[PDB]
């Protein structure tokens, strides 16, 4: 159907940036401990809390 | 592969290329067809050669 | 779209908009530790190291490396390494055989995936065997982008 | 007149890839006249940046 | 207080230990068993100790 | 967290495409735009806890 | 105050949102794999007996 | 880089006129507009492609490797 | 192999529409944006000729 | 005591057990049953991700100093303290020594697998009737060279002497009483491209010289007596049969080496000119 | 063919120390062994 407003729309410029979404997601249940502290450990890449 | 392209690269760009389609209707659908890996009623075969010359 | 969200074309990402590269690196070397003998890149058989992983090291070959071009899940194993002391009653001491391990093989990032590349291998300023290996992996835009 | 020059060609040359390297910007004396930013890793994300 | 607060037990003479997990050794990964601060500066103090009886 | 606010209970329905979904109701007591800001949750393991979560 | 009165914790999740305008206040919504990771334990009744075993 | 396939606002085929678009500037002395036009793409959708495409492939392969 | 148009565009053939019906406005679905006139501030459709003003 | 820990499945006991490790969730379980052992795992990783003792000794090495917080008037009471104790031990006469291998390999800018190899030679004996003191400088000419080689790297005796004047022989009986210490407690092809190096050539020569001293080491023609010499005199008969201006008092001054000698492997290889090319 | 080492297009089959700084070359960098090994790909 028709739209009743109107739009602006056209070409432009962007450009992507680095923190994707695979380095944000993290999730963990009963992993690994710390010795110093018995709590989980930190860090993603050791897959921390 | 040897170019200073690489090669899923080079996929993505063959998978634009068209074809003859009048055809069509007379072959089947891989997902319906009886076989496994491409029998030549389901599918073609296409091969492509180059050279540094 | 709402305060600064985006809505996009999955058939322009299937014409080809944004596809990206990632080149990710790895650095790793040997020592000595003796009794001068160093380590070395073996490729590890069942009865070879010291609390083996799961790695499943099958890609790797006899100079205990990764061939480049075949592809690599999360948690497979590129690189291998042998402990190299001497004297420290080197195999038959406090362990079986599974010889002188103590195996601190690097595994890729468990959650990236993709394809190995063009791996070089080349002698460090003293001298060893020091390894360099690159792996390519694309990555299709998704959901969760900051643009 | 030899024994102890090339051992002072390491120290100059071991204190300047210290100093370089680090960004303690000082010799080996654990943080005199401290300041740390002068060392920064580059910036190699894209040309213009 | 009498019963938990007297004055000599405010200077020092026989000092107690700590025990191994506030002081533990984080086997540092290639040969190693990776001794930490505490247990190095207890090190510290029997040396001292035992400098100081030998003297004396 | 700054109130009272920042901490609500909900209900789940799970959805495919990963990544988190809300009502747009509630984005101004979360005094969140979505700029790439990151969330923190939290599961409750017995029937207490998931009860007092559930009725406050 | 790091190891006390705040520490790390278990069952933990942590994306970036988006909105949605059909999922009312109660509800939010739950990527898939997170869910996978994630648990929650329950008890064997009489009442819960098939779908904890069609789900086992 | 190399002149892509399939315009993202179009989707006709897209590189067909690109050594055309080329040629018609050196032997030809010949205005970018008018070339357009006799090249003969009567929307501007894909007209942008061609007038915002950089050759990047030309100082890639100018390299020896191997 | 086969494939269709609808689940990737590589097997789209069609890559082009056009659309138009009441090119005068007439059934009135919509009105026209304007600072100082409908008329003068948007052009005619190609589409003109073949109904009546 | 017997101070053993043996995990064992306590419901398949088919052997040690066949079991694995979980280190994503940091568990161990029996493989065939598929029942728990033991949980909470310790990293054995982060500890290296978080942060020379062998050489250094049971006891522990110390050095001392300043900071910002503290003050001048006891931080040069401290400098004046740190020597307190070194009398205390002989660590202060091993790290005297390993100072100043420290300073003769980095002086030669041998390496660091060098530098530990010296450190580990001085700290197998560091003590025996038999080193007996012997200028305190002989041990340490023997040491880096001893390192040196079990490094797979070789040094020449000129260069040793050129470092420290150990009157040569010191040196050697101080080389052989640590030869049969060694022994107790338990290679000149090498030289070829040092030479070169000195003399700016490139590889062709090189892989010559390797092979015409691979053949006369086959077969005969010792005749020059430490057959260093008939090395270098395979670099000049290899660099007179190509044609680049190497002449005999150049190589002779440069390598410092006796020209007759030159001429005598001159004339020896004359003689042998005939079996010792490949191309 | 198991080394390349530089811009030579030659099998150069190098196994262990037969002269690693290549012959009919100048290189000391030692290229390595691009795979004969059947490769699979998911083009989706
Ligand atoms: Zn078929
Ligand atoms: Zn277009
Ligand atoms: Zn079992
Ligand atoms: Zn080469």
């Amino acid at each position: 159907k028709k739209l009743m407003a109107q739009i602006f729309f056209g070409p432009t410029y962007y450009q992507r940036l680095r923190h994707m979404v695979d380095d944000k997601i993290h999730a963990r249940a009963r992993g690994p401990m710390q010795v110093l502290t018995r709590q989980p450990v930190e860090g993603r890449s050791r897959d921390g809390g | 592969n040897t170019t200073v392209l690489a090669d899923e690269f080079i996929a993505h760009r063959l998978g634009l290329i068209p074809l003859q389609s009048m055809d069509i209707e007379q072959l089947e659908y891989s997902r319906d067809c009886f076989c496994e890996d491409h029998c030549d009623k389901c599918s073609v075969v296409l091969t492509l050669q180059a050279f540094g010359e | 779209n709402q305060e600064d969200s985006m809505i996009m074309n999955q058939s322009s990402i299937d014409r080809g908009l944004f596809r990206s590269l990632f080149f990710r690196s790895y650095m790793d070397q040997e020592k000595k530790y003796g009794m001068s003998i160093t380590e070395t890149f073996e490729k590890p058989q069942r009865t070879n190291t010291l609390r083996m992983k799961h790695g499943t090291y099958d890609k790797l070959d006899d100079d205990g490396l990764i061939a480049p071009g075949v592809r690599v899940s999360g948690e497979d194993v590129i690189i291998g390494k042998t402990t190299p002391i001497s004297p420290d009653e080197e195999e038959l001491g406090q362990r079986t055989a599974y010889h002188s391990k103590r195996d601190a093989s690097t595994p890729l990032r468990s959650t990236e995936n993709g394809i190995v590349d063009q791996v070089l291998v080349t002698t460090n300023q003293d001298g060893l065997k020091f390894v360099k290996v690159r792996v390519r992996t694309t990555k299709i835009p998704q959901i969760g982008d900051k643009f | 007149f030899n024994m102890k020059l090339a051992i002072n060609a390491k120290t100059i040359t071991s204190g300047l890839k210290y100093a370089l390297a680090t960004g303690n910007w000082g010799e080996q004396k654990k943080a005199m006249s401290s300041r740390a930013g002068v060392s920064q890793v580059l910036n190699r994300y894209t040309y213009s940046s | 207080n009498e019963v938990f607060s007297r004055p000599e037990w405010m200077i020092l003479t026989c000092l107690p230990v700590p025990p191994p997990p506030v002081r533990p050794s984080i086997s540092f990964n290639e040969s190693q068993r990776g001794e930490d601060d505490l247990t190095f500066k207890l090190a510290d103090i029997l040396k001292a100790n035992i400098s100081l009886e030998t003297l004396e | 967290s700054l109130h009272k606010m920042s901490m609500m209970a909900h209900r789940v329905k799970v959805i495919p495409y990963s990544t988190f979904r809300l009502n747009l109701s509630v984005t101004s007591p979360y005094n969140a735009d979505f700029d790439g800001d990151e969330m923190n949750l939290h599961v409750p393991q017995s029937e207490e806890t998931r009860a007092e979560l559930s009725q406050l | 105050r790091g190891n006390l009165m705040g520490k790390r914790v278990d069952f933990s999740a942590r994306t970036v949102i988006s909105g949605d305008p059909n999922l009312e206040l109660d509800q939010v919504g739950v990527p898939k794999s997170i869910a996978k990771t994630l648990t929650y334990p329950e008890v064997v009744t009489p009442y819960n007996i098939d779908r904890l075993t069609q789900l086992v | 880089m190399i002149v892509p396939v399939r315009c993202f606002s179009c989707g006709k085929v897209v590189g067909d006129k690109w050594e055309s678009y080329l040629n018609l500037l050196q032997e030809d002395e010949l205005d970018e507009g008018t070339a357009l036009s006799r090249l003969g793409l009567k929307r501007y959708c894909c007209r942008r492609m061609i007038l915002t495409h950089v050759d990047l492939i030309e100082k890639f392969l100018r390299y020896n490797p191997l | 192999k086969k494939g269709i148009a609808k689940e990737h565009a590589k097997w789209g053939p069609a890559a082009a529409i056009e659309f138009e019906y009441d090119p005068w406005n007439k059934l009135k679905h919509t009105d026209y944006w304007y600072e100082q006139d409908s008329a003068k501030e948007w052009p005619q459709s190609k589409n003109c000729e073949y109904e009546d003003p | 005591p017997n101070l053993n820990i043996v995990l064992t499945c306590p419901e398949c006991k088919v052997y040690p057990p066949k079991i694995v490790e979980r280190f994503s969730e940091g568990d161990v379980v029996c493989a065939l049953c598929g029942l728990v052992l033991s949980d909470k795992l310790v990293d054995t990783r982060s500890e290296w991700r978080t942060f020379n003792p062998l050489l250094d000794g049971n006891n522990l090495s110390t050095r001392i100093g300043k900071g910002e917080t503290t003050d001048m008037r006891f931080t040069k009471e401290l400098n004046k303290a740190q020597g307190k104790n070194v009398m205390d031990k002989k660590d202060n006469e091993v790290q005297a020594a390993f100072a100043k291998i420290t300073m003769l390999c980095d002086a030669a800018e041998l390496p660091k697998i060098v530098k530990d190899c010296a450190k580990e030679a001085y700290k197998l004996c560091h003590d025996e009737k038999t080193l007996k003191g012997k200028s305190m400088e002989s041990i340490m000419a023997a040491s880096i060279l001893i390192g040196c080689r079990r490094a797979e790297v070789a040094r020449t005796f000129k260069e040793i002497q050129s470092l420290i004047h150990v009157k040569t022989k010191e040196f050697g009986k101080t080389l052989n009483i640590m030869k049969n210490i060694l022994r107790g407690k338990s290679q000149n092809l090498t030289y070829i491209p040092r030479f070169c190096s000195h003399l700016g050539l490139p590889m062709q020569v090189t892989t010559s010289a390797e092979y015409t001293a691979k053949k006369c080491k086959e077969i005969k023609e010792i005749a020059g007596k430490s057959p260093i010499t008939i090395a270098v005199v395979s670099i000049y008969l290899n660099i007179l049969l190509f044609q680049i201006p190497i002449t005999a008092a150049k190589v002779g001054q440069t390598l410092q080496v006796t020209e007759g000698t030159i001429k005598s492997g001159y004339k020896i290889l004359y003689e042998h000119r005939d079996k010792l090319v490949d191309p | 063919l198991k080394y390349i080492c530089a811009e030579c297009s030659s099998k150069l089959s190098l196994s262990r120390t037969d002269a690693v700084r290549c012959k009919d070359c100048g290189h000391r960098i030692l290229l390595k062994a691009r795979t004969k090994r059947l490769v699979q790909f998911e083009a989706r």
